[PDB]
């Protein structure tokens, strides 16, 4: 009777903030990416894109429950290199390499066909 | 004994069960061998324990 | 400095009780000139080694020429010189126990510092001259490189 | 401090399935895009069932679970039409939504096989897999017998349903030959040969490698009907572009709050 | 009772293929043969046409009129 429906797993809901920063206490130049009605789909990526940049001395993410849509983001880097700037790298440079890959596989499929 | 048994554990009694020789030989604190003094205890302590 | 020690050592036998795991073994070495054994255990995946291979093991209590007593904690981003740039295989641990052939009137002669890696096993056993860097709870390093000869 | 350059091939481009190769990428990139392949594409289907007149035998909703699960060609009606909860109308507009009608009984003596066929769509390209093989039974009637109603569809992503999951299944595999370790054999020998692996008949394995990241990531998207493969793949990047776009923009908007 | 549209480990389309499996199976060919002429190569989806029970036509026996 109280199974929860299918629309609240990727729609926000009023009041509800689709990202929220919050800095952490224990290491200086370290904040918590609180993501909001996602899953590993928007996570796993952005953690190994982290991974990439040397100046990124902590990147790894996780899931509070499964059944409630939360992820949080853990980010450290080196004190000249803000975590905001980090993430905003790697999410831009992240698009930039998907549209090249459907700019390639685009044109391998048009050469693909008779040809 | 007055014990709530939850704050107790298992142990063991070094002094039950030994020998009569062993039992002398840890238990005396020989007072006798200044150089066993000398690598256990202190110089400012084995002349006054001698 | 803090080369709390320094020798030439080389294999002699491999697991010699037959390997119990897949990426350890025990390695039953031997000095060339302090004469002291070594029951080092080494990743045999990811370094391979074979019998009668030598290598220049160093414990050393920190990996900085001038000796700065690093704090302890992964650090990739610095600059400063390090030792491991020499040496195909760096390990941390912490000595957990000395233990020598001591007596209650006179000292021991040959001591025997167990060292763990976070798992990995050694037993520096030898004399008791040249063991005064190593004293319970404190961390060491390895610093191996294999002879090519 | 950026990312990489992956190329891709195309091995084999049918009309039912592609087998293409993703070389020079991550790992994590790689299964996002194949759990975005399965969940996160939008296509039509149905899922508004108004039923009007239903004397089969079968429960008043069977039929329409049976209904949501027939698959809509949406070559290139998914990318114009827009999500119902976003709509700014009341009722299903046609222009976010596609109309059907059913009504079929059986009146001579042979039992009828209401199938597909029978969905009349009001729009030309939105009907179900039958242009060019027999069509989805939906149910059996007997003489005395009916079945009128008549539904919409409209867009949604297999994250909300499996009745939006185009792909049939997708056959990721990376590393063909045991080389990163990343399983390990307790007896080599007794495993066949992966489809994809370049090694000879007589080892079993490839030798461990310790300097070796994954590459090379192998895809056999397989389509349903609905949409085309290539074309399921060139959706599901766009989707995950315009997430990472939207995701991109809410933390600037919360940093420039701040 | 009655087919089902959609297998349901994988999700390929099964529902369109039961009439025709009957006709192959009718035929001469057999089944193990049948499952891979229809075209159903991964395991998964081809119990859809062996473990299958068709009682639609029971139910079809209890005709309400005439
Ligand atoms: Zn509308
Ligand atoms: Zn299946």
């Amino acid at each position: 009777m109280n199974a929860p429906p299918a629309f609240e797993s990727f729609l926000l809901f009023e009041g509800e903030k689709k990202i929220t920063i919050n800095k952490d206490t224990k290491v200086p130049n370290a904040c918590l990416f609180t993501i909001n009605k996602e899953d590993h789909t928007l996570g796993n990526i952005i953690k190994s894109q982290l991974l990439k940049d040397p100046q990124v001395l902590f990147a790894g993410y996780k899931v509070p429950h499964p059944l409630e849509h939360k992820i949080i983001i853990r980010v450290q880097t080196t004190p000249d290199y803000s975590p905001q700037e980090a993430f905003t790298n790697a999410i831009t440079d992240l698009i930039s390499e998907l549209s090249l890959l459907e700019e390639r596989f685009r044109v391998a499929i048009k050469d693909k066909q008779e040809g | 004994d007055g014990l709530a048994g939850e704050s107790v554990e298992f142990q063991n009694l070094a002094t039950l069960k030994p020998s009569n020789k062993a039992f002398e030989k840890k238990f005396r604190f020989d007072y006798t061998n200044e150089r066993a003094l000398r690598r256990t205890l202190q110089e400012d302590l084995v002349k006054d324990v001698l | 400095a803090g080369i709390l020690f320094e020798d030439i050592f080389d294999v002699k036998d491999i697991d010699p009780e037959g390997k119990k795991f897949d990426r350890v073994s025990r390695l039953h070495c031997e000095s060339e000139s302090f004469k002291m054994d070594l029951i080092l255990d080494v990743n045999i995946q990811i370094y391979p080694v074979d019998l009668g291979d030598k290598f220049r093991l160093v414990i050393a209590s920190t990996l900085y020429e001038d000796g700065t007593l690093d704090d302890g904690e992964y650090n990739p981003t610095d600059d400063r010189p390090s030792r491991a740039d020499q040496f195909e295989y760096v390990m941390y641990g912490k000595v957990y126990r000395i233990e020598g052939d001591e007596t209650s009137t006179e000292a021991a002669t040959r001591l025997s510092a167990y060292v763990s890696y976070g798992g990995l096993l050694m037993r520096l056993q030898g004399d008791a001259n040249n063991l005064h860097g190593f004293e319970v709870d404190s961390r060491v390093y390895l610093l191996m490189k294999k002879l090519a000869f | 401090p950026y990312a990489n350059q992956p190329t891709v091939r195309i091995t084999e481009l049918t009309d039912e399935n592609v087998k293409f190769i993703i070389e020079n990428t991550d790992l994590a990139v790689a299964n996002s895009i194949r759990r975005v392949f399965i969940a996160e594409v939008p296509i039509i289907a149905i899922d508004w069932v108004q039923i009007d007149a239903n004397s089969s035998v079968l429960h008043d909703e069977f039929i329409a679970h049976r209904l949501g699960l027939i698959p809509l060609t949406s070559d290139d009606i998914v990318d114009k039409l827009q999500y119902s909860r976003d709509c700014t109308c009341e009722e299903f507009c046609p222009e976010c939504s596609v109309e059907f009608t059913l009504d079929v009984r059986c009146n001579e003596d042979q039992t009828r096989h209401v199938t597909s066929r029978d969905l009349i769509s009001n729009s030309p390209r939105v009907i179900p897999v039958t242009s060019r093989q027999d069509d989805i039974l939906i149910v059996k009637l007997r003489k005395g017998q009916e079945l009128r109603l008549r539904a919409y569809a409209k867009k949604g992503f297999g994250k909300e349903h499996a009745k939006w999951n185009p792909t049939a299944g997708v056959a990721f595999e990376y590393d063909p030959d045991n080389a990163l370790r990343h399983t390990v054999y307790p007896k080599p020998e007794e495993w066949p040969k992966s489809e994809y692996s370049e090694l000879d008949e007589d080892e079993s394995q490839a030798p461990y490698d310790p300097n070796g990241k994954p590459e090379r990531f192998y895809y056999n998207v397989e389509s349903c009907g609905s949409l085309r493969p290539e074309t399921i793949v060139l959706s599901a990047l766009s989707g995950l572009k315009k997430k990472l776009s939207d995701l991109q923009t809410q933390l600037s908007h919360e940093i420039q709050s701040d | 009772m009655i087919i089902p549209v959609r297998c349901f480990t994988c999700g390929k389309i099964v529902g369109n293929k039961w009439e025709a499996y009957l006709g192959l199976l009718q035929a001469e060919y057999t089944e193990g043969d049948a499952l891979d002429a229809l075209g159903l190569k991964r395991y998964c989806c081809r119990r859809m046409l062996l473990a299958h029970v068709d009682l639609i036509e029971k139910l079809l026996n209890y005709a309400p009129l005439e």
